């Protein structure tokens, strides 16, 4: 559930804003997402450990 | 001018042409501006024509409905998973094996 | 099967990956 | 013909120093048991991102990107005693060669000759650095590693499209290949010197070995990598609409609103091609937030609302969010 | 004189000005662009003549060369650590000892 929320960012979907956005114009929005969604997996991981 | 991604249908967009519905493969689709990837099979699903996509419990893609000809197609991913190898030690032999 | 743990079978009931035990 | 590569194709990545440390590093590298091309023939040869050249005697190469005098050229030449290094604008003949007594080959850096023993050459040019790789092995490729020398680096800093070579005479046989961006695993020494070298894309054991850091494996199950179909084709599904919307009626207008007073005006139903836009001089717009201006086709959406007014001129960027 | 800039790498710069050379105790270094502090002891390992600096799996600069001489040196960096303390409360005495 919490994987397909947007995290602040301006789309939720993983693929869409690879076409949406310029790749110069996404890379703050990627870096967040990418970060928000490795957290989620960090607390994720040490709660099941 | 102003753009918004709202729950509506796909009205305004550019005049690429359309190509032959395709089965029994996994690709990516452009349905409605929608992009993703999975195969295309025929679906089940059957409610009352008001509605013109639907979701699931993981918040994706799983049933679409094209304007051109209204009929409901099924969405899923294709093959995925991790691929693991099965080996002695090296000191010994080399004959590997794939497993998956 | 004993009936036993067959009874206690009974009452018990995408990206991930999920492995069958050993 | 056709001849299969088993070793040659790895350079040091970097002028660095490693005390026998197993380490992976991902650069244009030689893909390991791809066959190379092995040319007899007496043309016009293409250039991927990293070429790989090898020779048994013969000298000379030709670098550039037309071979003509409208654009940078690469020519060196190391005869007996000195190489030159020379970018400029040149024309070049279409099988050009060398006669010690005649030239027919029709800045500037003077450096060591290069020169039973066999030769082989790298030659990678990316970030504006053309890159030279040469190392000289004694003993048909023969079978054995060895880890090839890195030369020195002159900043050329242009483009390099297509290449040839040069045959000198007092055709031959000579070795190219090709280069693809991949991972190698490089075992070093304790004086720094490269021993072994694995690559881990082409074999399960060596993937298996790729992710373990060391060529000795033990027994068990080791997770590598990801099972995947990649897909095949692409279809389109677009809404059957031909309205032609009336961006024209909206733009051509020998009159607008004022600026406190806009109108609004709604496009729908219609289909909209975006490429009748650019007819109406040179901008001082397209600086897109949240849209790509390059990319205004693939992507549909609904509800396109627009408004006409006018700007002064010295705050056309005011017209942004925040 | 005609400057021109974005149109070729790096050509022609300025003066340098380097400094001696100074032996066990650390110092902030300058070596071809790499930043650091540490000492600089003369080393026993022989390096092939294209390398400029080493490192080991922890990936830091540990060896350098040179640049006005061929002499190999190391960089290790000087005396650190927390410091702690022995007290036996303030209720029988004041005396403390300081440990490194
Ligand atoms: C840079 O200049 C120094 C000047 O001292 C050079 O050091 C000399 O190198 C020669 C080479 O055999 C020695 O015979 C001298 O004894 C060195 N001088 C001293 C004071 O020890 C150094 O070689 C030069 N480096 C380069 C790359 O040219
Ligand atoms: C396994 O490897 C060791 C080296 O550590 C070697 O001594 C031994 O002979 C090997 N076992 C074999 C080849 O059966
Ligand atoms: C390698 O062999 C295949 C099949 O014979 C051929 O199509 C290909 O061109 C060869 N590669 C090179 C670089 O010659
Ligand atoms: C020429 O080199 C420049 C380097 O910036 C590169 O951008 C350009 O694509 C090259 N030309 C061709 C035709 O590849
Ligand atoms: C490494 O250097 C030492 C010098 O002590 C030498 O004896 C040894 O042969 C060298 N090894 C190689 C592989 O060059
Ligand atoms: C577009 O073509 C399809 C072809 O089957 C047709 O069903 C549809 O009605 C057409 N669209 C319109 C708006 O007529």
């Amino acid at each position: 559930k919490q994987l397909s929320s947007k995290f602040g960012a301006i789309s939720s979907v993983l693929n869409d804003i690879l076409s949406r956005l310029d790749p110069p114009e996404a890379e703050v929005q990627i870096d967040r997402l990418i970060t928000g969604r490795l957290q989620s997996l960090q607390t994720y991981v040490t709660q099941q450990l | 001018l102003s753009f918004e991604l709202l729950h509506a249908p796909a009205t305004v967009c550019g005049p690429k042409k359309s190509t032959n519905l395709v089965k029994n493969k996994c690709v990516n689709f452009n349905f409605n501006g929608l992009t993703g990837t999975g195969v295309l099979t025929e679906s089940n699903k059957k409610f009352l024509p008001f509605q013109q996509f639907g979701r699931d419990i993981a918040d994706t893609t799983d049933a679409v409905r094209d304007p051109q000809t209204l009929e409901i197609l099924d969405i899923t991913p294709c093959s995925f998973g991790g691929v693991s190898v099965i080996t002695p030690g090296t000191n010994t032999s080399n004959q590997v094996a794939v497993l998956y | 099967r004993s009936p036993i743990e067959d009874l206690l079978f009974n009452k018990v009931t995408n990206g991930l990956t999920v492995l069958p035990p050993l | 013909s056709y001849t299969n590569s088993f070793t040659r194709g790895v350079y040091y990545p970097d002028k660095v120093f490693r005390s026998s440390v197993l380490h992976s590093t991902q650069d244009l590298f030689l893909p390991f048991f791809s066959n190379v091309t092995w040319f007899h023939a007496i043309p016009v040869l293409p250039f991927n991102d990293g070429v790989y050249f090898a020779s048994t005697i013969i000298r000379g190469w030709i670098f550039g990107t037309t071979l003509d005098s409208k654009t940078q050229s690469l020519l060196i030449v190391n005869n007996a005693t000195n190489v030159v290094i020379k970018v400029c604008e040149f024309q070049f003949c279409n099988d050009p060669f060398l006669d010690e007594s005649e030239f027919r080959v029709y800045f500037e850096y003077v450096s060591q000759p290069f020169l039973k023993n066999l030769r082989e050459f790298v030659f990678k040019n990316i970030d504006g650095y053309f890159k030279i790789y040469s190392k000289h092995t004694p003993i048909d490729l023969p079978q054995g590693f060895s880890a090839l020398e890195p030369l020195v680096d002159l900043p050329i800093g242009i483009n390099i499209t297509r290449f040839q070579t040069l045959l000198a005479l007092h055709a031959a046989a000579y070795y190219v290949g090709y280069l693809q961006p991949r991972t190698f695993l490089l075992k070093y020494n304790e004086n720094g010197t490269i021993t072994d070298a694995v690559d881990c894309a082409l074999d399960p054991l060596s993937e298996t070995k790729c992710t373990l850091k060391s060529f000795t494996v033990e027994k068990g199950i080791y997770q590598t990598s990801n099972f995947r179909v990649q897909p095949t084709e692409s279809i389109v599904r677009f809404p059957n609409i031909t309205n032609l919307c009336p961006f024209d009626e909206v733009f051509n207008a020998t009159r607008f609103a004022s600026v406190y007073a806009w109108n609004r005006k709604r496009i729908s139903n219609c289909v909209a091609d975006y490429s009748v836009l650019y007819n109406f001089a040179p901008f001082f717009a397209f600086k897109c937030y949240g849209v790509s201006p390059t990319k205004l086709n693939d992507l549909c959406f609904t509800n396109v609302y627009a408004d006409s007014f006018v700007i002064r001129g010295n705050e056309v960027s005011q017209i942004a969010p925040g």
